[PDB]
């Protein structure tokens, strides 16, 4: 596991800044032809506008600073999301997003000490409600 | 241009081809044949063996064998012949010039993965090769790394939970019933309807019937009743000479066997129950996402209405407040092969191959380390 697409310079800086909580949201995309991971968006995003960030017509990777209280503690925990809207994506788009995931997570972890608390795979991010996200990170 | 080969070896059929093509170029039976008795056969040629289509045509002269039983390779002498035949006869390539991706079944012994790589390097002299789990390739192709794949091919049906690219071997269910069993039951009950199919020329004809007319009922007894008391759902089938026979409740009774294996005697849970059990053997936690991501692969999941039926059955077995989805891609018949082609065609895949140097230095395995 699995296939490592070079993460662009720009992208790597966004992720780094997320690791230091200077950014709260970093969205990446794969350039299929170039076999490359490139920076799509770093628009400052609160939980309540996260759904709007998730494209409904192509697949994306997301790293999102999830600010929330857990039984006494305010936690600002990094969540990873792989979003995939369905057959609007080509097989090749689906295989690459699926296949290029683990190595991307490996770099962020070993080099940026990102502390990815949870990874989530979703269809559209209507799903990404307040209670959904709390249940993912803090199950029962 | 050196070009990578991709091979998906199944119990019934070999799908083979070039990485980057979007469909497998060679699809032919995983059948090896050898002279029926000892002395001089007629007309055995100047040859000790046949593979694939030729082996079918000369069935009367040969003893036919499947080297892959239930996804696993059990006859290595015969498996070598299928590979040889795939390279030289089907693909027209010289194996030594080409990186080869190969696929493997659930619950495949580690020793088997090793002899597989061993043979590729020692006997076929591939410069590089690599091995991928079928179920994982299909999951990944559907655009997800976690879910439960229901792979149903020609001789085996597997339920395989996968977490984050990794199959959970302890939760993998195996069910020895698939396409070849379904063609034969269609043959049986079609002959009971008063026609006659015994007979290997006829088995072919029934395979085409099965593959073009069959469907899975949403509600089986509804449909049996809807057929007994009306000629509503009767498709006519053109025999290849000109006769025309009429096919009725067989049309859905045949793949019903998947959910109701008692139909062919066998005491065993159906595909819905096995996929429930598989799930149930996992984390209480992970279960949520298994249910939400049931992916289907393999030719025996190609029946119309199979997706919906699963939806019905799974729901009926699940906690009432469970989010259940089945994903049944249009490409699912060769999704395993398509996924390898996509992978083996990427420049960034050049440094993922196991090489001859790596294998020499050594040896076979290399495979468990470098591929997963
Ligand atoms: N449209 C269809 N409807 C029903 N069955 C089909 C269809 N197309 C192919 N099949 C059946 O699927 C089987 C072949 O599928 P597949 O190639 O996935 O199996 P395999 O890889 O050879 O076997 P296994 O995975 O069990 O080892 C055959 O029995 C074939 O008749
Ligand atoms: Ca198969």
């Amino acid at each position: 596991q699995g296939v490592a697409f070079p993460i662009s310079r720009d992208a790597f800086q966004a992720l780094e800044k997320l690791s230091k909580k200077q950014l709260n949201y970093v969205q990446l995309e794969i350039d299929i032809k170039n076999e490359t991971i490139i920076l799509a968006n770093t628009e400052n995003t609160e939980l309540r506008d996260l759904p709007k960030r998730i494209p409904k017509d192509s697949a994306r990777y997301h790293f999102f600073l999830y600010k929330h209280s857990h039984e006494g503690d305010y936690l600002e925990s990094v969540v990873f999301i792989y979003s995939m809207p369905g057959y609007t994506c080509s097989i090749r788009e689906r295989m690459l997003y699926s296949s290029c995931k683990s190595p991307l997570l490996e770099i962020v972890e070993r080099q940026l000490q990102m502390d990815v608390i949870r990874k989530i795979e979703i269809d559209n991010g209507d799903e990404l409600t307040a209670d959904f996200l709390y249940d993912e990170v803090h199950p029962k | 241009e050196t070009t990578a080969l991709v091979c998906d070896n199944g119990s019934g059929l070999v799908k083979a081809g070039f990485a980057g093509d979007d469909a497998p170029r060679a699809v032919f039976p995983s059948i090896v044949g050898r002279p029926r008795h000892q002395g001089v056969m007629v007309g055995m040629g100047q040859k000790d063996s046949y593979v694939g289509d030729e082996a079918q045509s000369k069935r009367g002269i040969l003893t036919l064998k499947y080297p892959i039983e239930h996804g696993i390779i059990t006859n290595w002498d015969d498996m070598e012949k299928i590979w040889h035949h795939t390279f030289y006869n089907e693909l027209r390539v010289a194996p030594e010039e080409h990186p080869t991706l190969l696929t493997e079944a659930p619950l495949n012994p580690k020793a088997n993965r090793e002899k597989m790589t061993q043979i590729m390097f020692e006997t076929f002299n591939v410069p590089a090769m690599y091995v991928a789990i079928q179920a994982v390739l299909s999951l990944y192709a559907s655009g997800r790394t976690t879910g439960i794949v229901l792979d149903s091919g020609d001789g085996v049906t597997h339920n395989v939970p996968i977490y984050e690219g990794y199959a959970l071997p302890h939760a993998i269910m195996r069910l020895d019933l698939a396409g070849r069993d379904l063609t034969d039951y269609l043959m049986k009950i079609l002959t009971e309807r008063g026609y006659s199919f015994v007979t290997t020329a006829e088995r072919e004809i029934v395979r085409d019937i099965k593959e073009k007319l069959c469907y899975v009922a949403l509600d089986f007894e509804n449909e049996m009743a809807t057929a007994a008391s009306s000629s509503s759902l009767e498709k006519s089938y053109e025999l290849p000479d000109g006769q025309v026979i009429t096919i009725g409740n067989e049309r859905f009774r045949c793949p019903e066997t998947l959910f109701q294996p008692s139909f062919i005697g066998m005491e065993s849970a159906g595909i819905h129950e096995t996929t429930y059990n598989s799930i149930m053997k996992c984390d209480i936690d992970i279960r949520k996402d298994l249910y939400a991501n049931n992916v289907m692969s393999g030719g025996t999941t190609m029946y119309p209405g199979i997706a919906d039926r699963m939806q019905k059955e799974i729901t009926a077995l699940a906690p009432s407040t469970m989010k259940i989805k089945i994903i049944a891609p249009p490409e699912r018949k060769y999704s395993v092969w398509i996924g390898g082609s996509i992978l083996a065609s990427l420049s960034t895949f050049q440094q993922m191959w196991i090489t001859k140097q790596e294998y020499d230095e050594a040896g076979p395995s290399i495979v468990h380390r470098k591929c997963f």
